[PDB]
């Protein structure tokens, strides 16, 4: 099959910034949905945010409402994750996943993950 | 001291119980004496798959719990409805050893009640599950430095799977509504996936 | 009672066409799997490809699209032909017959020594 990967930081003070890029290419991606997709260490899977194709609209969790905002570029085919306001129980390995709307539940494709540690 | 008084009046008190105390530790097993190979599913060659799990049915034997401390470190031992110790001295009927390989993060999954990926496709517990979780770390005899893809996983299934249960089946998944009438293409993801050990 | 004999075995140079195959007793070893491994020296063996019985073939991730695994004879035996040799194609291949469960209760037959100069 076809996968890509992702690159960012590997460690931000507890107050810093990162930001994180998703870079995929020959793929489908203007009538698909990316998403990024924590684990906690220790933990199981939780949804951060999500965006579409059709229209672009977002979707954030209520934990990280007015912490997080993505936006994809369709130009380098890539999605971006700013972080803001970087706590010290927020520390996870984010995976990049695309799945298609008109489908099931179940993710499509899983990136690579990378986890960064908080102090 | 039953009455709180240094003068006791005329008159019967009841004190204490005369109970006898015992003088033997009589134990009175059954007759087994054959040291069933317990040691075939711990340090045996490479290991079963999730979608294949092997299931030994282990009966008339000694369970003997103190010969898998001495061999690499054993962590993660969580006893479901047992204490973890005190297991020499309980006679079961017949156990059942599944026995597989899974990843460092999904350990957590392998237990009664948690949810996942592996705990929902591959092997599932019930939540009357009365018996003992065991993993280790096999990152020098099941990791080289070449590209490890001899271990694979169900990653798409129809339902969830039920509890004690073998999917060992092909059946090409159908992640949309175009019949793919087994081609293995776009919307027809196979269901078994293999690992990445490095 | 299994006696799986295997074929293919030679020297061999870069750049030509590998179809090996080891033929299977006359029985129902179907209706259970049935895969493909080296044995290179020096480490475990690894894993090629398999043969499930419902006729999906699934490939090692690393060696796709130069491993190709078949069944369209249906008689007694299946067919190994892999192209693109290189010089680290010199391992002991056998065929597993109950794999992804092995070591308890897998079948390893045979074993034939290729070389690839």
């Amino acid at each position: 099959e076809v996968q890509l990967v992702e690159s960012g930081g590997g460690l931000v003070q507890p107050g810093g910034s990162l930001r994180l890029s998703c870079a995929a290419s020959d793929f489908y991606f203007d009538y698909y949905e990316m998403s990024w997709v924590r684990q906690a260490p220790g933990q199981g899977l939780e949804w951060v945010s999500t965006i579409s194709g059709l229209g672009g609209a977002t979707y954030y969790a209520d934990s990280v409402k007015g912490r997080f905002t993505i936006s994809r570029d369709n130009s380098k085919n890539t999605l971006y994750l700013q972080m803001n306001s970087l706590r010290a129980e927020d520390t996870a390995l984010y995976y990049c996943a695309t799945r298609s709307p008109f489908g099931d539940y179940a993710f499509s494709y899983w990136g690579q993950g990378t986890l960064v540690t908080v102090s | 001291c039953t009455l709180k008084s240094f003068t006791v009046e005329k008159g019967i008190y009841q004190t204490s119980n005369f109970r006898v105390q015992p003088t033997e530790s009589i134990v009175r097993f059954p007759n087994i004496t054959n040291l069933c190979p317990f040691d075939e599913v711990f340090n045996a060659t490479r290991f079963a798959s999730v979608y294949a799990w092997n299931r030994k049915r282990i009966s008339n034997c000694v369970a003997d719990y103190s010969v898998l401390y001495n061999l690499a470190p054993f962590f993660t031992f969580k006893c479901y409805g047992v204490s973890p110790t005190k297991l020499n001295d309980l006679c079961f009927t017949n156990v059942y050893a599944d026995s597989f390989v899974i990843r460092g993060d999904e350990v957590r999954q392998i237990a009664p009640g948690q949810t996942g990926n592996i705990a929902d496709y591959n092997y599932k517990l019930p939540d009357d599950f009365t018996g003992c979780v065991i993993a280790w770390n096999s990152n020098k005899l099941d990791s080289k430095v070449s590209g490890n893809y001899n271990y694979l996983y169900r990653l798409f299934r129809k339902s969830n799977l039920k509890p004690f249960e073998r999917d060992i089946s092909t059946e090409i998944y159908q992640a949309g509504n175009k019949p793919c009438n087994g081609v293995a293409g776009f919307n027809c993801y196979f269901p078994l996936r293999s690992y990445s050990f490095r | 009672e299994v006696q799986l004999v295997e074929s293919g075995g030679g020297l061999v140079q870069p750049g030509g066409s590998l179809r090996l195959s080891c033929a299977a007793s006359d029985s129902s070893f179907y209706d259970y799997e049935m895969s493909w491994v080296r044995q290179v020296p020096g480490k475990t063996p690894e894993w090629i490809g398999s043969m499930y019985p419902s006729g999906r073939t699934y490939i090692n991730p690393s060696l796709k699209s130069l491993v190709t695994i078949s069944r369209d004879n249906s008689e007694n035996m299946l067919y190994l032909q892999m192209n693109s040799l290189r010089a680290e194609d010199t391992a002991m291949y056998y065929c597993v017959s109950n794999w992804a469960s092995g070591s308890t209760g897998d079948y390893w037959g045979q074993g034939t020594l290729v070389t690839v100069s």
